[PDB]
């Protein structure tokens, strides 16, 4: 072995530390794994010089490599595909670090004092707080503080936090800055689920930054896409980020996690997947995993199939720093480095804080029952605050007097919280003018100079200008008429979903693509400018989503929470795939207002209808949304006309009420020649929750001849009306319930009273008997209106375990059976 | 304000608040019985004292964890001048004659 | 720059190709990115020798590196943490490869002939097949064939496929081997969703292997955990893998995906996360992504935030091979290498097949509307079969005569399918004995020699032996009595969920842990051996799951499909988190039998009940399961007694019917002293769908005194009975409906007829009016039994948008309001 | 079986099936009008011929894509002996006198 061999071995040894040094780093404060701690070189090569461009001794290369990668920080970065990102990390991690000042060390110790005094109070004063204990993980408080401080050092506007329950009240008091009089007002509680806002002031700098905490259910990680949507709405408002004039992304998401949930919940990977998308990016999220190496009673070997709980973050080439929770200086240093990386590259950074869970998962849990080895080790562990104070004395960083000052400060914080809580205990029109319709029609033909329209798209543009002036406005254009007029009035409109720009049924064309250059044109964006050239203040933000339901619906819900003034619509490819977002629907959309006072105006567009395309292309599960509904929680509709859908959307965007809207939208009814509206229906009408046939309101129809009343909703009305016209059946009338919830009790009663000779009333639906509106209407209508619906019968498909048959032939037979029964 | 001084909070949760200095010793800290109650976890229970002896107004740190600064400089004790900025935890107070 | 500098530059250049060569590989058959295609060395260093242990010229190092990493295969492996796995790949990828024989090339060409003739027929004969077209991706057929052949070369038993719809009928015909008479029996269809089995025979080897295809909904990726469960049940049956006597894992999962869904669906990461878990591993899955660089109308830049669609696979350190779909030899070679890796290391391998989508997404779609550049390039592309035939001629591998033989073979396959389809068109007791109960009690104290029981666990073991002999058997022991007796009878029992070994409410203790050594003991596993020492054939497979609902419920459903003879139970931590698995419940559990004829006997255990712990710790959403139900789809129950739960489980495991069971299980009722059963209830009874108070069946109660009948289900019965006893109210009786679905019409009527003097009947429930059993019972009971329930009224919590209030104080007030109304 | 031969399918979807060789030419292939119909995509429409001339029985490949094997050896034509194995696509046939 010559010098050439020794040189080669040194280069490979350098690469081995950079790549795999993290596998030998002293990251675990419990040291649970005994066996945890290139070889062509020996002791004789230690003082030999090697090219690095300077010549360095092997012992110096080794001390730099060991300090950078094998101490209390495990660095994973060589999986990153961008070489400039690898160099940036390598240079900051391999340089000699400046020791913190005494004032910085004392400040970190002051945050450990605050975190431990809060935990000590929480565990002593109340029973049932063990499940929320931050004991063994208090270092997360100086870590989060360093994140927020570093964001303030960059002069950013706000840090928005999402986190599970563990240490939440400690974060409210010591990070958000909420006083104990507000935190301990009642006697876990709703307090572990509510949102909050506060102001963070730098200790050593000149800036302030807003700090907020979003609301969340107990469902671990479900809030992750909600936080991103909320941050993105705040960034769009501040004219920062993707849809802003600056590239600062000055609203930062700070996302906290547990080790078992971070690996097990699919919504994590769905949310990471959004990190660099044009429609969803927030300029990089700062993640903190509180890695206590346990999940209730479950060991990490039963929770994940990889070395680290953070390995899913490699999905987007994010850097990952595993840091020892017993070293608060390294924890604060990693936090500042994470923020600097996020600012330089606009990409997620993951901090894996290795720590422990001092207590059992909850009250009455002796965790040594299932993890005796771990808890025999934890019973010998001294706290973070005492260990750090002792480290500072031993290093000579602080005197014994200064350590006494710190213990004094600690006892004073402990006295303060115990005494404060003790004293607290003993104390508009939706119609637009013709000019608006024409302008939105004209916008579809106001193409940029030399734009080449696809020959199949050109008739759509020309038909819209034609409809705007002549009428017979179809469903797809009425939607764009509603969104376009809101933009012209100054509203921000965000529309997204799978293939939503063009539309699943090739009906929308909200974005059109140049046949020769691939250039995009958005006709509705022209409505953001008044005829005089001044901006209206409005905007059209239309995107194709990722192929996700859970993260996409969660993002749109969060976006609507972040900007109550925006019109926010999410569209399912088919309503049948929205069950993929069931956790978001159950935990945020349908219930957030009642549980947390958190309001959302999000719209869900669910393509729905029996057309013979199978059980996954037929239903948005109307029955499930109706079951979730309670007075004032949501508006649920199934409009049958383009103009009534237009009025519904305009009412939703202009009512000054924050309440989700669920719309069951059409598929074949988009091109049904009878399902078109007149210009007058847009300029001289409003949203009608109950509709009659045009022969009674506009024609020469006789309502006194009617003996059989058919109540329905959706596209089946047109088939019922076609059979009625062919068979010339004046004895039968069809009434449509456009607004399914809240039930329009008053309008329904007034409409039914115009038919004094009805002997029998039937609810007609395409859906099986256990589905559609019948399970709720069948029960509620006779109770709510007994003089109108006592004796109401059902006409539907038979009850089924799936939304429909898989056969289009069976569908057709069943569809003809419903019409034959309705007119039998 | 004859021979007295004023402390005005410029940075902190109570920005705009004014404290009068006219007693021989004026305590500043997180204890609610402090003459100047500065309610932030960065402030120690017993943190600082504003001492008036003769004509000079002095700030003295009484064993706080995060210390006391006068015009961005750490001090154990310092004679205050008109327009000086005193930092007690995250609070910034301006001293005025 | 000396030799030392040149040497260093060569080592770094070697590392750069291994790490990042894949970024320059010619993987895209469309070459859409123009800009796609260490530097201290020059032309002068090309013939200089460098240490590699042999000395090699730079030009030779470069040709090996370029051939291995920069041709038609992009290799990603240096992210793998195991060095032995990196070496294994590096050695197989950097060695000189033996060119395939003419016979192997001709065989691959025969598979391209088969794939293209099938596609040509499918697109010509039927309308509405464009959405399933495999045109531009036909190479997936020789690729899958090479996977299955390589599994047969290892002498494995079966390959089980899960895939979306694209090319499914082509896979049925050309991989599974189903004849056209079965494939084209009807006129997308249910055929794209059904399961199938077949026999694969090696062309050049001596083995056969079974090939099956699992059923699936349209929900992309939802089947992924279902496939894993199915494979794991098949491996357990064959005594292979984790729970087998051999380490062969001789049932192989072959999982197909699309590029947009693989990145966007969270269930992918949840399923990868299961790959090395003891309770879920299947010895590695072979993944194939059909990467056509599009998702309906969406470009990859709107679908993912990373370089590759396969980057989520880095979550588990899986190797990834990006292969050019226009090179079928490299595609077949990567497939064989993937199987060899899977066999050597029992870990997933991902194949990213880069290809294109020749047609629009469906009928009437001109894809140049949204992707004009891509489709102008695709319109110039010649097919895979013609290009490969032309490559073989040009290389001199085949003569012009042999190429003519191949074209002849192709036309013959085309004629065969067109003509065949043309002709097809013109043509037991659940009770156990006392000895069984005692044996299961005794098993809890039959500890291994020197086992140290935790002092808090010891009373549980002793109380079970006591209950087995003396009675007052609680809920937790009755469950183990049911599972234990099934094992003793020879049944395989699989039980899993979050913290399921110990139990969330510290009640199960199915596995106990040695206080000093951490050793595990499973008392019920002793029932797998008869008193004579012979095995019963039974087994207890009990695990703690990952922190997942979607993948965990999907796995248990697939496991039950894979082994209809197993007792399979999944347990939610609280029923409130099962909505995380809503896609599995809607698409497989509740509906798979009606849609595909696919049967499952899976059990879902859902902890349920109003106890003041908030809207995420109260409800399993009984109302949602009841809404999904249709005759014969599922059994839904809420037992109130330990013995009735025991009989329910034994009936489910012994009835010889494959039908899912939904059980709403207790929390505080586990330790309710009144909710205990007698020995006699286990030895001399059966499952009772309707229960009366023990004062009428066993006591001195007078049913003729009853004027008010209270119908209920669950734990509220005990509070209703306590109030009745305290107030001595003989005029009120309480009837329990234990089986919620199918409604026990006959037993309910017989029970109500024993109370001839009832004037008023009320349905009593803890749940809000829009939740629990009332929305379905309120509507169905008066219709089904009009002489018993016409006039039935409700007593419940008010209708809410969440399962409960967040306040335990409000809960207590509401709970007392229900009892006060019931006895008002 | 006087002067005749038998082909028995040993491997393939119709394992156990027997074909009699007693004509001058006997066609084997995927065409349904083949004398020996071997229904697998690995078999060409026109694949092989079993020719009987004088006393010898010969197998001849007639332009198939995957070829014809006799006792694991590829052949254009071969005189068959008792107990020989003929491979036509994935099918394995035993020749018997
Ligand atoms: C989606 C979901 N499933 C299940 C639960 C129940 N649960 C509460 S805590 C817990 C374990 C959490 O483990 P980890 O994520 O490591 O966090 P830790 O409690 O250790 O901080 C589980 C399964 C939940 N709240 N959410
Ligand atoms: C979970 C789910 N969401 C939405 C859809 C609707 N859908 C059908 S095809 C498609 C795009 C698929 O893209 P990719 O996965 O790349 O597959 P490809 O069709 O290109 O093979 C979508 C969104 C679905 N079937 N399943
Ligand atoms: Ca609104
Ligand atoms: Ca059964
Ligand atoms: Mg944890
Ligand atoms: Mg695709």
């Amino acid at each position: 072995d010559s010098i050439e061999d020794k040189n080669a071995r040194v280069i490979e040894l350098i690469a081995a530390y950079r790549n795999r040094g993290h596998l030998m780093a002293d990251i675990d404060p419990l040291r649970l794994d005994n066996t945890r701690f290139s070889h062509g070189l020996t002791l004789w090569d230690l003082d030999r010089e090697f090219k690095v461009v300077q010549r360095k001794k092997l012992r110096d290369i080794l001390s730099v490599l060991r300090d950078a990668y094998c101490r209390h920080v495990g660095v994973e970065y060589t999986h990153i595909l961008e070489p400039e990102q690898q160099r940036w990390i390598q240079e900051r991690v391999e340089t000699k670090h400046d020791k913190p000042t005494v004032a910085e060390q004392k400040y970190i110790l002051s945050k450990l004092n605050a975190a431990e005094a809060f935990e000590t109070f929480l565990q002593t004063k109340y029973v049932g707080q063990k499940r929320f204990s931050l004991e063994g993980a208090e270092t997360v408080i100086p870590m989060m503080d360093a994140v927020i401080d570093q964001c303030a050092e960059h002069g950013l506007d706000e840090v928005v936090i999402a986190m599970p329950h563990r240490g939440r009240l400690n974060v409210l008091a010591n990070i958000v800055g909420k006083p104990y009089s507000q935190i301990f007002s009642e006697f876990g509680d709703v307090k572990y689920h509510l949102g909050a806002t506060g102001t963070y002031i730098q200790m050593f700098g000149d800036n302030d930054i807003e700090v907020s905490l979003t609301a969340n259910p107990s469902h671990l990680e479900a809030v992750d896409p909600v936080l991103e949507g909320l941050v993105r709405a705040k960034q769009d408002l501040l004219d920062t980020g993707e849809e802003g004039s600056d590239n600062r992304f000055s609203v930062v998401p700070l996302m906290l996690h547990g080790d078992a949930a971070f690996a097990g919940q699919g919504v994590v990977a769905e949310t990471l997947n959004l990190a660099l998308l044009r429609g969803y990016r927030t300029g990089g999220t700062i993640h903190i995993v509180v890695n206590n190496q346990i999940g209730f009673t479950t060991a990490p070997t039963d929770s994940r199939s990889s070395e680290y709980c953070t390995d899913v973050a490699k999905m987007i080439g994010a850097p990952i720093f595993h840091v020892n929770g017993d070293d608060p200086e390294a924890c604060a240093w990693v936090a500042r480095l994470a923020v600097d990386f996020r600012q330089a590259f606009k990409k997620d950074v993951v901090i894996d804080m290795l720590c422990y869970r001092r207590r059992g998962h909850n009250e009455g849990d002796d965790p040594s029952m299932t993890q005796p080895y771990m808890y025999d080790v934890i019973d010998t562990k001294r706290g973070s605050r005492k260990a750090y104070t002792e480290a500072l004395i031993g290093r000579g960083d602080i005197s014994m007097k200064e350590a006494e000052d710190a213990l004094r400060d600690y006892q004073g914080q402990l006295e303060r919280v115990f005494n404060e809580v003790r004293e607290l205990e003993k104390h508009l029109a939706t119609a637009v003018d013709k000019a608006m319709l024409q302008r939105i029609g004209d916008a579809h033909l106001a193409l940029p100079e030399g734009f080449t329209v696809h020959p199949r798209v050109r008739p759509v543009l020309e038909k819209r200008r034609e409809m705007a002036y002549e009428g017979r406005i179809d469903w797809a254009f009425a939607e764009l008429l509603a969104l376009g007029s809101l933009i012209a009035e100054g509203k921000l409109v965000r529309l997204s979903g799978q293939d939503t720009q063009r539309g699943t049924f090739t009906q929308r064309h909200a974005v059109i693509v140049d046949r020769k250059t691939g250039e995009e044109f958005t006709p509705l964006q022209l409505l953001a400018t008044n005829p005089d050239g001044t901006p209206t203040g409005g905007k059209f933000l239309v995107y194709n989503s990722a192929l996700s339901e859970f993260a996409a619906v969660g993002f749109e819900y969060g976006y609507s929470v972040g900007n109550p003034d925006a019109m926010v619509l999410w569209e399912a490819q088919f309503g049948d795939f929205v069950n993929g977002a069931q956790s978001i629907i159950d935990e945020f959309i349908s219930s957030g207002e009642a549980k947390w006072g958190q309001l959302s105006d999000v719209v869900l567009l669910l393509p729905h209808g029996h057309e013979g395309q199978g059980p996954d292309h037929t239903s948005g599960r109307i029955e499930r949304f109706l079951q979730l509904w309670a007075e004032g929680s949501m508006t649920i509709a199934m409009p049958s006309t383009p103009a009534n859908y237009f009025h519904l959307l305009r009412r939703h965007g202009k009512d000054g009420i924050q309440r989700p809207l669920i719309v069951f939208t059409p598929k074949s009814m988009l091109r049904n020649k009878a399902a078109v509206s007149d210009i007058r229906d847009f300029t001289e009408s409003k949203f009608r929750s109950v509709l009659e046939e045009p022969m009674y309101t506009d024609g020469e129809g006789d309502r006194n001849k009617v003996t059989r009343l058919l109540l329905t909703s959706g596209k089946i009305y047109y088939e019922l009306a076609a059979r009625k016209a062919k068979e010339n059946r004046e004895d039968v009338a069809i009434v449509r319930i456009e607004q399914l919830a809240p039930l329009p009790r008053r309008r329904l009663a007034e409409t039914l009273d115009r038919y004094p000779n009805v002997k029998e009333k039937f609810w007609v639906q395409e859906e099986p008997a256990n589905q559609g509106a019948w399970p709720s209407f069948g029960l509620t209508l006779p109770e709510i209106l007994p003089d109108h619906f006592t004796g109401l019968k059902r006409i539907s498909r038979r009850a089924m375990s799936a939304p429909s048959s898989g056969s289009s032939k069976v569908h057709a037979v069943e569809q003809q059976e419903i019409l034959d029964t309705a007119f039998g | 304000p004859s021979g007295s001084a004023l402390l005005v909070v410029k940075r902190g949760p109570n920005a705009g608040s004014r404290f009068l200095l006219d007693q021989p010793t004026t305590s500043a800290g997180r204890h609610p019985d402090s003459d100047i109650f500065l309610d932030d976890v960065t402030v120690s229970r017993r943190h600082a004292e504003f001492r008036l002896e003769g004509g000079e107004f002095q700030v003295v740190d009484v064993g706080s964890l995060n210390g006391t600064y006068v015009n961005r400089e750490p001090v154990d004790s310092a004679v205050l001048a008109n327009g000086d900025e005193v930092q007690i935890g995250k609070f910034r107070l301006v001293f005025l004659t």
